């Protein structure tokens, strides 16, 4: 099932001589309180807990199931200077407090090269974005508008996608950062997504497991009432916003157990219409700075979260 | 302001738009030689909306004719008020779909769309800021539903912020005029569903059926089911054309009857339709056209409103009504039959009234119902296309002209879950 | 020196505009076309010699409502830069008509308005008429709220805004946008007078005779309620009442400043004969749970105050004598924290009545305002009616389609449900 589990990170210098106060209260290990009102979590780790803990909280059990031919997914989302540079990868090289993607991408083959050498884990990793409702993708300039199909056995997937094969962690990174150059970002305007598929071949049983993984960096939902955004900056709030609250509307018919679940209404639930259904555990990570002077903003992002229990 | 193109497309669009020209250009006094000789300037005042001002005080129509054989452009152009139209937006190729849908979508569609949208860029310049497109097409062949399908796709392409108009007329089983409707209509459905705002599901056996009974004329042509449907279509948009008490244009209707992104295919229906015999014995009033449009013998499409629920139903009148009359009568409507109306969406009605009458009728009515009995056409259709599709019959043609089995399984599975969002809202 | 700007948005403002300053051209007996064969300068400025323009802006992004006043019969009353007309509508939608159509029009009206105040010394109040089941009625209003609020803020904003009814409505997304623009209704306005078509519709039906009424019928009583409240400005009285010692008399709290509305006597002719309409049955009326503006019982409410705005040939012995016997009456029961709730007004001006109008012409009048608890509950069903849309996300990917927020939604149920909370607590 979707277990959202909230972070809030520490507060930074930048505002300590601001003036701001701290107005993220607690209650037990699962509730936060804000403007006098509970609004309810799985899990809501705080500015002291490192990225160690949250890890082995949010993005274990996904990885252990993954590798046995399950599907897992990963939402992260945040408001500017929320924390999700630092929570997703912050530290490259450190392993004391890195982010998460580096620690699921050591994982992986650190668990590969614990093996029996009879097994050929082939490891394939794509890379797009979700831009004005058009797919593009940031391994490629000319596959500016690509599209979804689906398989024999209702599988959807981008018609394509430039996939590309890896054998260590480094060209990982290095691809990630080939596909960072070219987003769209001026802060995030645009829907990122990050798939690994872990093709696992057993030779004495001939058979075949492939388990997909999604790293899903959404992007902001933004009030343009208040920023007075005009131009293009606009249609880009409107359709990150509707993708958005589909999103929303989806996982919140998941966790319901409602008998149908619209994947159509969106393209980002449209591609994830398989890692979210059934067998597949899915954790949503929100990012938020406790500070008052973001007070408003991320309220919605909790409000976010709470589309997805209730 | 807030002007309209008309795209056209297919033998059977072609008649209908023709039929449609033919009724708001009587509304609006433009004779033959597109020359105004109407009576009241209330008709002036937005021509601009459909028509353009040309030399000499001649208003021609913002609409793009597409096919691919020029002797519906030869019917077009002979047949009665042909000349109003701009020999320019013409666009006719020679092949002939012959109810194939990738010949209309992959090899001729594609190789003819380019004067069309460069003839429907032209055409969106010269206004000032339009609201929104009208495709006029057939689900049951290839030209008009593959030309019309690649086209919406180019314009969704171009123009992704403006409401969306198609006003298909759907094939239904029991008038089977050709053999691979259900192939041509669910490869099209899978296209209408992410690309259009709103579509109006008018079928012919409904038609028929209204002529035959209704109206208890005996020989029903084409003529007269186009004219129902032009009845229909400019009951639509009667709000931008003319002023009145509540104006509904078509963003109001959208988001007044869309609640959510794929559930936007309405059946219409119009209303006071009368016999000859019986004309005198009908009063022309609000309760009479309201009883007269929510009976399931008046709607325009082949699906039962009884066998399902409503979830939003616009009733657009026309005439110098009281709005109290208009409202208690629907109020009535949805608490006779509470059973029908869906009950977590309060108020199911959206209302719309204007002054300025059709030519010829005291007052006049329209209905847009978005109920949930739908599905039933999407049901019976599917049954036909897996009756096609498991034995690959009639499979060759689309396969040999660019097509593959996975599009085909793709649109059905997008049906069955257009179905099922139809059916958990019951 | 005394003013009072006029802003009408939607098609509700407009053509409840078009029947006010018909009413008000009638009353000082200003032809159509400005020309008038001391007074007028509440609602008219004076263009040199010879004409008689109005202190109000048409607001509407419909251009059809707009070009009907244009080329209507009071063309020449309006000058086109009053008439601001946009392009394309908010079509029923909060967000279009509050910031993605509206930031293209609203330069254009607040300089008009910098324009028009400019020309007065002694504003009193602005008036802002919207209904809030249309997008740009709700949308629009809010953001000119905010921006005047910014600009102005120490001027008595009011708004006579027309109400969607639970049942006799018109619209499906009502409730939304209803929610949504009560936030800037109670932060920026001061007070508003709420409206109901149903109750306009029974009052019709009931007294004056009509099996048929259309909107021009409510549009005529509630340009009559409006000149009820400006007569006092207008035309001198025995016993006046400014805007503000209204305010002052009418809102006890900064948050409880919803005061519903009622008007009497309304009667036909043929009917007016046979009823003496003296104040004390007029003064009765009013009280009466089935003439009030909105659907609310007040027998379950209690009253915290109420302004009775008598007009025409009145003095005030009898006025005493009714409110003795209304005093008297149990069933108009009265909270306990305010012994005296009542602020009489006597003006001399009766009501006229206009060429083809479906009142009488009466010499007595009153326009009760009486500020209960009783109106909450059209909150609370349409509260109802909300949480049916909002659980299962009915139309909310139009809005959110255009800027808006889930928060947003959150935020003003709270603070709707933060505001019936309060008139429930200060009844007791
Ligand atoms: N309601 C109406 N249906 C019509 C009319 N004329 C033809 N048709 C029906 O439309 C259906 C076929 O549509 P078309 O005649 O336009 C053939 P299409 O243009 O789609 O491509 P081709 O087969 O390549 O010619 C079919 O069911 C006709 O019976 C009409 O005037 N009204
Ligand atoms: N009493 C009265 N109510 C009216 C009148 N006109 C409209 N109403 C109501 O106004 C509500 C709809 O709001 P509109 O004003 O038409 O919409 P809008 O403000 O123009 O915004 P858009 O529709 O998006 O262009 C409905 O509940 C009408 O019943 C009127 O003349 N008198
Ligand atoms: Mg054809
Ligand atoms: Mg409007």
């Amino acid at each position: 099932n979707i277990k959202v589990m909230c972070r809030f990170r520490p507060l930074n210098e930048s505002e300590v001589n601001r003036g701001d106060k701290y107005i993220a209260k607690f209650q037990g290990e699962d509730t936060v309180v804000i403007a006098s009102k509970p609004y309810a979590f799985d899990r809501v780790f705080q500015s002291s807990t490192s990225q160690e803990q949250v890890y082995n909280d949010a993005a274990k059990k996904i990885v252990k199931d993954v590798l046995e031919g399950y599907n897992g997914t990963i939402f992260a989302y945040g408001q500017t200077s929320s924390g999700k540079t630092h929570t997703m990868e912050g530290k490259l090289h450190d392993p004391e407090g890195m982010g998460i993607i580096p620690r699921i991408v050591q994982d992986i083959f650190n668990y590969i090269y614990s093996m029996d050498e009879n097994l050929e884990f082939h490891i394939k990793v794509s890379y797009f974005e979700i831009y004005l409702d058009k797919i593009r993708d940031l391994l490629d300039v000319s596959k500016t508008n690509l599209s979804v199909h689906e398989d024999k056995n209702r599988v959807p997937y981008v018609k394509g996608a430039t996939e590309r094969f890896v054998s260590s962690p480094d060209e990982v990174m290095d691809t990630i950062d080939e596909g960072k150059s070219n987003r769209h970002v001026a802060s995030s305007r645009s829907h990122s997504i990050f798939l690994i598929n872990v093709k696992q071949e057993n030779t004495q049983t001939e058979q075949k497991l492939s388990g997909k993984l999604y790293l899903v960096d959404l992007a902001g939902s933004e009030k343009v009432s208040k920023t007075g955004a005009e131009g293009a900056v606009l249609d880009e709030a409107k359709n990150i916003n509707k993708s958005l609250s589909a999103l929303g509307n989806v996982i919140s018919a998941l966790a319901e157990g409602s008998t149908y679940v619209p994947y159509r209404d969106s393209k980002m639930t449209r591609i994830l219409q398989d890692s979210l259904g059934g067998n597949a555990r899915t954790t949503i990570v929100i990012c938020c700075s406790p500070s008052s002077y973001n007070e408003s903003e991320t309220k919605s992002t909790l409000l976010f979260g709470q589309r997805a229990k209730t | 302001m807030r002007e309209i193109v008309h795209i056209q497309a297919g033998q059977c669009g072609n008649q209908i738009g023709a039929k449609f020209w033919e009724v708001i250009s009587d509304e609006h006094g433009i004779d033959p030689t597109g020359s105004y000789h109407g009576d009241s300037d209330l008709q002036l005042e937005r021509i601009n909306v459909y028509y353009n001002e040309a030399a000499g005080n001649k208003y021609v129509p913002r609409a793009i004719l597409v096919d691919l054989e020029p002797g519906t452009m030869d019917s077009v152009r002979s047949g009665p008020f042909g000349q109003i139209f701009r020999p320019d937006n013409f666009v006719f190729g020679q092949s002939g779909a012959g109810n194939n849908w990738a010949k209309g979508h992959y090899t001729e569609g594609a190789e003819l769309v380019d004067s069309v949208l460069d003839v429907v860029r032209k055409e969106s310049e010269s206004c000032d800021c339009l609201q929104g497109f009208q495709l006029t097409h057939s689900l049951g062949g290839g030209t008009g539903s593959g030309m019309g399908t690649l086209l919406i796709s180019k314009i969704r392409e171009e123009y992704p912020d403006r409401i969306m108009n198609t006003f298909s007329v759907v094939p239904s089983p029991k008038v089977s005029d050709t053999v691979v409707e259900p192939y041509n209509a669910t490869l099209s459905v899978h296209q209408l569903v992410e690309n259009t705002d709103e579509t109006y599901c008018i079928d012919n056996e409904a038609l028929y059926d209204i002529c035959f009974r209704t109206l208890k004329l005996t020989t029903p042509t084409y003529g007269d089911l186009n004219h129902l449907v032009s009845a229909t279509m400019s009951g639509v948009t009667t709000c931008l054309r003319f002023p009145g008490q509540l104006n509904a244009d078509l963003r109001k209707l959208a988001v007044n009857m869309v609640p959510f992104p794929r559930l936007h295919f309405f059946m219409p229906g119009f209303a006071p339709l009368t016999s000859r015999g019986s004309q005198q014995y009908r009063a022309l009033t609000v309760p009479e056209l309201t009883q007269q449009m929510f009976d399931a013998k008046n709607m325009m499409a082949a699906c039962d409103p009884r066998h399902g629920r409503y979830l939003t139903v616009a009733a657009v009148f026309r005439g110098r009504m009281s709005m109290k009359e208009v409202d208690e009568q629907m109020l009535n409507v949805q608490n006779k039959n509470s059973s029908y109306f869906v009950e977590w969406i309060p108020n199911n009605v959206k209302t719309a009234v204007c002054d300025i009458p059709p030519r010829g009728l005291k007052m006049s009515a329209t209905f847009i119902g978005n109920s949930t009995a739908i599905q039933e056409l999407f049901k019976r259709i599917s049954e036909q296309f897996t009756a096609m599709f498991r034995r690959k019959a009639f499979l060759h043609w689309y396969t040999g002209e660019g097509m593959d089995e996975m599009e085909f399984t793709e649109a059905e599975s997008n049906m069955n879950d257009l179905v099922s969002e139809y059916q958990q809202y019951q | 020196m005394r003013e009072c700007i006029s802003i009408h948005v939607g098609q509700a403002g407009v053509q409840i505009g078009n029947a006010c300053w018909e009413l008000y051209c009638l009353e000082h007996g200003i032809q159509p076309d400005g020309q008038m064969p001391d007074s007028f300068n509440t609602f008219f400025s004076e263009t040199g010699a010879g004409k008689h323009v109005p202190r109000a802006v048409f607001v509407d992004l419909e251009p059809t409502v707009i070009d009907e006043v244009r080329t209507g019969t009071y063309r020449q009353l309006f000058h086109p830069e009053q008439l601001i007309t946009g392009k394309e509508d908010a079509a029923n939608n909060y967000a279009r008509g509050h910031y993605t159509i509206g930031k293209e029009i609203i330069d254009l009206v607040l300089d008009r308005i910098r324009k028009l105040a400019d020309q007065c010394t002694g504003l009193q109040g602005f008036l802002v008429f919207h209904s809030f089941g249309g997008g740009t009625g709700s949308g629009f209003t809010s953001l000119l709220m905010e921006r005047l609020s910014v600009d102005y803020g120490k001027k008595s904003k009011l708004e006579f805004s027309i109400y969607p009814a639970p049942q006799v409505s018109t619209a499906v997304v009502e409730p939304y946008n209803s929610i949504l623009t009560t936030h800037t209704t109670l932060e920026h306005s001061d007070c508003a007078f709420m409206v109901d078509n149903e109750a306009i519709y029974d009052i019709c039906r009931r007294n004056l005779d009509i099996e048929r009424p259309t909107y021009t019928n409510l549009n005529r009583l509630i340009s009559q309620i409006v000149s009820s409240i400006t007569a006092s400005l207008r035309f001198d009285g025995a016993l006046n009442v400014d805007l503000t010692e209204f305010q002052t008399n009418l809102v006890p709290y900064p948050r409880i400043h919803f005061p519903l509305a009622t008007y009497a006597p309304v009667i036909s002719a043929e009917k007016a004969y046979h009823e003496q309409l003296s104040v004390a049955e007029i003064t009765n009326a009013c009280f009466e749970p089935a003439n009030q503006m909105v659907k609310c019982d007040p027998r379950h409410g209690k009253y915290m105050a109420c302004c009775l705005l008598y007009r025409g040939d009145v003095v005030p012995k009898d006025v005493n004598a009714a409110i003795a016997t209304i005093k008297t009456k149990r069933s108009i029961q009265f909270v306990d924290w305010c012994p005296t709730g009542f602020k009489v007004g006597i003006n001399y001006q009766p009501p006229t009545v206009v060429p083809g109008g479906d009142l009488a012409k009466v010499q007595r009048a009153v326009c009760m305002l009486s500020n209960t608890t009783a109106i909450a509950e059209a909150w609370a069903r349409l509260d109802h009616k909300f949480d049916l849309m909002y659980a299962k996300r009915a139309f909310v990917h139009w809005y959110v389609g255009e800027g808006m927020e889930e928060g947003e939604f959150s935020e003003a149920r709270e603070d709707m449900a933060a505001l019936e909370k309060d008139y429930e607590e200060v009844g007791v």
